[PDB]
This record gives structure tokens, sequence and C-alpha cells, in this order.
């Protein structure tokens, strides 16, 4: 029963803030992805080591107790679509889905 | 090689393993007595789990 907001907005050329709240946030990590209308989603951020995965300049991520923080680049121009959020249960069985925010 | 002889051995009553057991013990301590003692290592340790993201 994870919780991702579905309606937030921000000005272009400014830092934004994407969250996703859920109790099974330990052995799950975080997905997001941005599906432009009628297209296929791509890697929002990808794990290439067990330590961290915010190496690319465009995006970074932070971790809180339950809510997850998807910080983004300074310029928010040209790239806009709804950002979902996905994770896995503690038994490493199941993948929860719970919406995601469309940003304008 | 001994011929025509049939001496009765014993393994679980053999004393060669007993002197071996006790030799290695006194040898272990003899190689550790002249080394760094770690007595001021018993102090209140404040630890936290390692970085697992
Ligand atoms: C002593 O020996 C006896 C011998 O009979 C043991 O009894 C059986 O022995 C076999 C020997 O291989 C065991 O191994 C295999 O069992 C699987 C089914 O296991 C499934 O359930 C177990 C728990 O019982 C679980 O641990 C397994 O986990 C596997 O799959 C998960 C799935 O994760 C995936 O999805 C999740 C989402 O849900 C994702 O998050 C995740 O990323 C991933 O995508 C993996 O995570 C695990 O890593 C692991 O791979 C399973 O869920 C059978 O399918 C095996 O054999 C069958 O297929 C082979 C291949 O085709 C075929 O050759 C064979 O004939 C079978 O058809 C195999 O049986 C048994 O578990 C074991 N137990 C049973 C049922 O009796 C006994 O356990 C031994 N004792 C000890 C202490 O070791
Ligand atoms: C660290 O590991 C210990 C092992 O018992 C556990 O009790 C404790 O809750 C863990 N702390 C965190 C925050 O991982």
């Amino acid at each position: 029963e994870l919780t991702q907001p579905p309606s937030v907005s921000v000005s272009p050329g400014q830092t934004a803030r994407i969250t996703c709240s859920g109790a099974p946030l330990t052995s799950r990590f975080t997905y997001w992805y941005r599906q432009k209308p009628g297209q296929a989603p791509v890697l929002i951020i990808s794990r290439s080591s067990q330590r961290s995965s915010g190496w690319s300049g465009r995006f970074s991520a932070s971790w809180s107790g339950t809510t997850v923080t998807l910080t983004i680049r300074g310029v928010q121009a040209d790239d806009e679509a709804d950002y979902y959020c996905q994770s896995s249960d503690t038994s490493d069985s199941y993948k929860m889905f719970g919406g995601g925010t469309k940003l304008t | 090689h001994l011929e025509n002889v049939t001496e009765e051995f014993n393994m679980w009553k053999n004393n060669m393993v007993e002197q071996m057991h006790t030799d290695i013990i006194s040898l272990w301590d003899q190689s550790l007595k002249p080394c760094v003692k770690l007595t001021p290592l018993c102090v209140t340790l404040q630890c936290t789990n390692v970085t697992n993201n």
C-alpha cells in the first residue's frame, strides 16, 4: 500500500522534489521512471553497485525513514511527464505499484 | 621392513597422540607470550551497523 503523489508542479529552471512513502522501504530500493504519453518508460535511476546510484548529473536521490527523496537537476525544462514509483516487498516476493506524479 | 613379526598396535590407547596434543598446546602459548597484549581494548564500545545504503 505504498503512496506516490499524482499531482505536483514546479517552475522551470528550479529544483523539484519527488517522494514515495511506504513501510516496505528497506529491501525494496526505489523505481520511478517517466512515461511520456503513449511511449515506454526509461531508467530514472539505476543501481550499478550495492552502495549508491546518483552518479549522473541530471538526477540524485536521498533516503528518509519511510519517504524517499528524488531530487532532480537545477533545470526542469523540456523534460516533463508523470513519474511513477515501484518497489518490492520484504519477502523479496511481489512488486508494489502505487501511482506517481504528473508534473507541469 | 620387519618380517615374521605381528606386534599388536593401539591407536585410541596410543600415547603418541597424547604427547602431540600437549606439545602443540605448550607450543601455541610459547609463540604468543612475547606479543602485544590487548587489555586496554576493553572499553565501552559505541558501534553502529555498517553502510548498507
Ligand atoms: C536437502 O535436499 C532436499 C532434496 O530434495 C531439499 O528439498 C528440495 O531440494 C531442492 C534442491 O534444489 C530445492 O531447490 C529448488 O527448489 C525450487 C523451488 O524453490 C522455491 O521455493 C523455495 C523455498 O522452498 C525458495 O527458496 C526458492 O527461491 C528461488 O526463487 C526465488 C524467486 O525470486 C524471484 O522472484 C522474486 C519475486 O517473487 C524476485 O524478487 C526475485 O528477484 C526473483 O526474480 C529466488 O529469489 C531464489 O534465489 C531462488 O532461486 C523458490 O521460490 C525448485 O523449483 C527447484 O527445482 C525445480 O526446477 C529445476 C530446474 O528445472 C528442476 O531440475 C527440478 O526437478 C525442479 O523441477 C529446486 O527443487 C528445494 O527448495 C528443496 N525443498 C523442497 C521443496 O523439498 C532440501 O531442501 C535440502 N535441505 C536443505 C536444508 O538444503
Ligand atoms: C543493526 O543491527 C542490529 C542487529 O541486532 C539490529 O538490532 C539493529 O536494529 C540494526 N539497526 C539498523 C538501523 O539497521
